[PDB]
């Protein structure tokens, strides 16, 4: 399972 | 970054003519990631070319896959063409048998 | 023996075009497991591996729900970078990104990784603690100091330690016909003319997993590792790899070089020559 990523 | 994609031509099996195989082109080390593919049988695009294995190494630089069931035969030849931004024309590596 | 997770994403806008072309791709090992693709018609995460079939339908609607959210981010993500670079709004830009964690072969975490890059040059990372960061520019800091006041290593490395490493056991465990195999390679080497009566032996492997192999040739005993060519260890569409190795020898002497070949499925390494 993946991640939820963050905006940079 | 610009960097000029590596191809490479190669069958899964040691071909034989009249036994099915499938055929492979690898177009690596390459940026920017806009590009295109094309598998070749005598000089006409290859239908319903499946496109797998992208990724991308430790300097970023991308990789991906184009494959293709086939069964050589004598007379067949196949070719890969790609077009990418870091060429004026499109590029094309034929397949060698012999290699 | 060990064994990975790994996600590359990868975010590309396209002015005049429009929206970013948005991908990710998930591998065990080295075995492409799943994929997401804006481009597609009706864009949907999609299992690429034959044992993925064992998750039921609420993991596809799950990830397919992340990966939607997770393009709308890189948009802002794209759009953002052209501020903090001063760039104009006309040109195609790359926003790439490797996620992933390794376990043992007691499925404990070895290590864990997220490392970021922009126009194909290092941005930001994860550092190996896996409570800092390091920024590539003064962009890149500017990220930093957000994700330090947003609590964002700690959410990361609970991902890391957590649901990365629970999900890679269970695939493992899933996939274990494809994943846990052995494929011997089978060698062989080819002979080429050269002028200056020279000649090129080339030593192949195929049908090879997993990905790692080793190649070399030898002349009385030493490796000429100086003196080879060789490709990248490449897959072959379906599952195997293959590899090749050349040196170019003096005409009439060929019988005196040999190949070696080790891998996994090889319990005693391969030795050939033409
Ligand atoms: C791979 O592992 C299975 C056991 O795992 C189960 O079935 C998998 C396909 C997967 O869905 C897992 O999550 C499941 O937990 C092995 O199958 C068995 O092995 C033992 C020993 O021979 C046997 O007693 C069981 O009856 C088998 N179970 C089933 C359902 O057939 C299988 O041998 C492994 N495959 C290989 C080639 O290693
Ligand atoms: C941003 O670019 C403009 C030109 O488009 C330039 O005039 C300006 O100096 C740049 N701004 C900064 C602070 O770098």
């Amino acid at each position: 399972r993946g991640y939820v990523y963050q905006g940079l | 970054i610009q960097k000029t994609p590596q191809i490479q031509v190669y069958s899964r099996h040691p071909p034989e003519n009249g036994k099915p195989n499938i055929l492979n082109c690898y177009v690596t080390q390459f940026h920017p990631p806009h590009i295109e593919i094309q598998m070749l049988k005598n000089g006409k695009k290859i239908p319903k070319v499946e496109m797998s294995d992208m990724s991308f190494s430790k300097d970023w630089s991308f990789y991906i896959l184009a494959h293709t069931e086939f069964t050589p035969t004598e007379t067949d030849t196949y070719a890969c063409r790609v077009k990418h931004d870091s060429m004026a024309e499109p590029k094309t590596v034929y397949w060698d048998r012999d290699m | 023996g060990p064994h990975s997770l790994r996600y590359f994403v990868t975010a590309v806008s396209r002015p005049g075009l429009g929206e970013p072309r948005y991908m990710e791709v998930g591998y065990v090992d080295d075995t492409e497991f799943v994929r997401f693709d804006s481009d597609a018609e009706n864009p949907r995460y999609e299992p690429r591996a034959r044992w993925m079939e064992q998750e039921g339908p609420e993991y596809w609607e799950r990830e397919t729900q992340k990966a939607k959210g997770n393009e709308q981010s890189f948009r802002v993500d794209l759009r953002t970078l052209l501020g903090y670079y001063n760039q104009s709004k006309g040109g195609s830009h790359t926003i790439q990104v490797i996620s992933g964690c390794e376990v043992g072969s007691d499925g404990r975490l070895l290590r864990g990784y997220q490392q970021y890059a922009y126009d194909g040059c290092d941005y930001i990372a994860l550092n190996e603690d896996l409570k800092t960061w390091t920024a590539a520019d003064m962009a890149a800091l500017i990220t930093k100091h957000k994700w330090e006041q947003a609590g964002e290593a700690e959410r990361l490395r609970a991902y890391l330690e957590g649901t990365c490493v629970e999900w890679l056991r269970r695939y493992l465990k899933n996939g274990n016909a494809t994943l846990l195999r052995t494929d011997s390679p089978k060698a062989h080497v080819t002979h080429h003319s050269r002028p200056e009566d020279k000649v090129t032996l080339r030593c192949w492997a195929l049908g090879f997993y997993p990905a790692d192999i080793t190649l070399t040739w030898q002349l009385n005993g030493e490796e000429l590792i100086q003196d080879m060519e060789l490709v990248e260890t490449r897959p072959a569409g379906d599952g195997t790899f293959q590899k090749w190795a050349s040196v170019v020898v003096p005409l009439g002497k060929e019988q005196y070089y040999t190949c070696h070949v080790y891998h996994q499925g090889l319990p005693e390494p391969l030795t050939l020559r033409w």
